[PDB]
Order: C-alpha cells, then structure tokens, then sequence
C-alpha cells in the first residue's frame, strides 16, 4: 500500500516546515502507485520562484550556492540533467544538525552541509565533476523552486489527483485552484 | 503570406520562455513541430497548456483565443526516474539519477559523468551478480534506492 509515496513525504515535510501543518493524502484502493516528478505542479509559480544552478562541477561553487540561500527557506530541489532523469528532493535547514538537508523519503536523504557551510561527503555527492553543466539538454543544472504556501499546493493538489485520475486531470485542476483538494486533510502543527 | 506572423511564447518548467513565430490559422501541432526546431522535442513527448487545458493537436490557435504575445506552458509527458546508489569498494557511495529503462550503459555514462571512469574500466554488481551493457535496470529488478557496486577492471 503506497511504495511509491516519495512524492508525499516530501510534501509533507515541505507543508510540516512553512504552513505548520501535518498532511494526510487519504486515497483509496486502485491509486497509482508510481513515482511522481513534481515539475508540472510548479508551471504556474512565479518565474522568481524558480532558479537554475549550474554550479556542481566543483565543490566551492556549490558551497557558494548553498550559503547564500535564507536558512528558514525551503526548496523543491531537483537533481539530474535538462533532457534527462530528473529527482526531486526537499531541500530544508535543519539547525539541529548545523546544515542544509536533501530530503527525498524517509529512506533517503542526507545532510549536504556541515556546520561551517562545507559540503559533506554525502553533499560532496551532488557534484557531477566530469561533465558539463549548463541550460541545455544534457547538461547538468539544480533546480530550485521555492515551496511557498502556493507551490505547497499546487505539489499536493498534482500529486493527489494524479494517483486518483492521471496527469492530464492533474495539469488541469493545478490550473483552476489555488487551495488544498478537500480529501487532503490537514492538521495543525507547531513550527 | 501577406498578413505577415505574430509572436506567442512557450514557458517551460525551468523558468524560460521561448519565442515563436505563427499564424492564428496554425493548428496545435504545427507549434509542436516548430517547438521541435528550436528546443530539440519531438511533438509526442509535449503536451501545450493553455488558460488551464491541454491542447488539442487538430485545434487552431485562433480556436483557442491564442493571441499575439499569449504564453503557452510547454511541459513533458512524465518519465519514471529514480534515485540509485553505487558503492565502489573505497566505501564512496555514488547516487545516479536513472530511469528504470536505463541501460546498464547508460548507467555506467553516468558513474562516468561523476567519477570520470571511463564505462570500459567499469563492471557493476547487483545481488551478487555482474550486470550487463545491454540489459536494463528493470531487467535485474532494480528499482528505487537500489544499491549497485562498482569493481574496477
Ligand atoms: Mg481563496
Ligand atoms: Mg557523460
């Protein structure tokens, strides 16, 4: 029952972080249980609202990157090449551990930074030394799409109604609304 | 022709925008194809969102009210992809974005882009067996956060 659920967990947490709110997806017998890319939910964002890095040849650059985003940000973080697999991943300042956290499930994530800004073996992992980086298919690039209130949403509302419907069904009711689909229960937090 | 052709623009899922030169006349599918032209996409793979819905390929842009200067999202028809892991035997652990349709080729490609060994020196090991250049990832049942290793040859 839901081995595919990446896509929630992230959500999840993203929500748990900047709206102080627990989500529930409450599905039913004969969902999809495939592995979700997030990308279509975050069309209608703000072009603000999305950066391309092309800094993970070399570990300073990266660093560099890293230290100049606000540590009580949270990002949808995607990994991978233009034309290519592509991973999505929540990217969030967990000031218990002094670094910035890729988290992907609860199976896996890493803390990407140490305490003094430096990447981490696992965050050493992100850099791709040996090939290029760049806008163009096949290159290498992070994507950064800031997980506001809206793109919150719009990520929970794509994925609910992907597993539920399709896709197609997904694109379209992003489109129409901005609040969370009813069937999404939410339950306060503190943050 | 003599009424000239006006400018719309394709937004897509990084942030950009692309420019196109058309017709109100022009169908759906004629934009796909100069879509393909520009940005390298095969019109099968795009799906055109405009005001909310996807268009359809046999629908004129004048149909739709599309407009000069208007905005089209051009978004991707959705590929699986995963994360897997690749421990070599100095105990780094490499993590590859993947498709479960990646040749174990293409896999080694990738261990290529962040370790620099070229894929002839690499052999990879799953469950205790040697994979294969021309099989897929799906053909060893390799899936999500799945743990390859990597020996030297
Ligand atoms: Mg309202
Ligand atoms: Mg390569």
């Amino acid at each position: 029952f839901l081995n595919q659920n990446c896509a929630e967990m992230m959500i999840k947490k993203a929500a748990q972080l900047i709206l102080g709110s627990d989500l529930d997806f409450e599905y039913t017998r004969g969902i999809q249980d495939i592995q979700v890319d997030l990308g279509p939910a975050f069309m209608f964002s703000p072009d603000e609202e999305k950066t391309l890095w092309v800094s993970g040849k070399n570990q300073e650059t990266l660093e560099k990157d890293l230290a100049t985003l606000n540590k009580s940000s949270v990002y949808f973080f995607r990994t991978g090449t233009q034309g290519g697999a592509g991973h999505w991943q929540v990217l969030y300042y967990e000031a218990a551990k002094s670094g910035w956290v890729s988290y992907s499930s609860q199976s896996n994530h890493f803390q990407v930074t140490d305490s003094n800004g430096k990447l981490t073996a696992s965050g050493k992992g992100l850099l791709v030394p040996h090939a290029n980086w760049g806008k163009e298919n096949g290159n290498y690039a992070f994507l950064l799409v800031n997980a506001s209130a809206e793109n919150i949403i719009h990520a929970a509302n794509f994925v609910y109604i992907l597993r539920t419907q399709n896709e197609v069904a997904a694109i379209e009711y992003c489109a129409l609304n901005h609040e969370f689909h009813p069937e999404i229960k939410r339950t306060a937090r503190a943050k | 022709g003599p009424l000239g052709s006006m400018q719309i623009f394709v937004k897509t899922l990084t942030g950009k925008t692309i420019t196109l030169e058309v017709e109100p006349s022009d169908t759906i599918e004629n934009v796909k194809a100069k879509i393909q032209d520009k940005e390298g996409i095969p019109p099968d793979q795009q799906r055109l969102i405009f005001a909310g819905k996807q268009l359809e390929d046999g629908r004129t842009l004048s149909d739709y009210n599309i407009q000069k200067e208007s905005t089209l999202h051009l978004v991707l028809r959705l590929r699986s992809s995963m994360q897997i892991f690749v421990k070599t035997l100095t105990g780094k652990t490499i993590t590859l974005e993947v498709e479960p349709s990646d040749t174990i080729e293409n896999v080694k490609a990738k261990i290529q882009d962040k370790e620099g060994i070229p894929p002839d020196q690499q052999r990879l090991i799953f469950a205790g067996k040697q994979l294969e250049d021309g099989r897929t990832l799906s053909d060893y049942n390799i899936q999500k956060e799945s743990t390859l290793h990597l020996v030297l040859r």
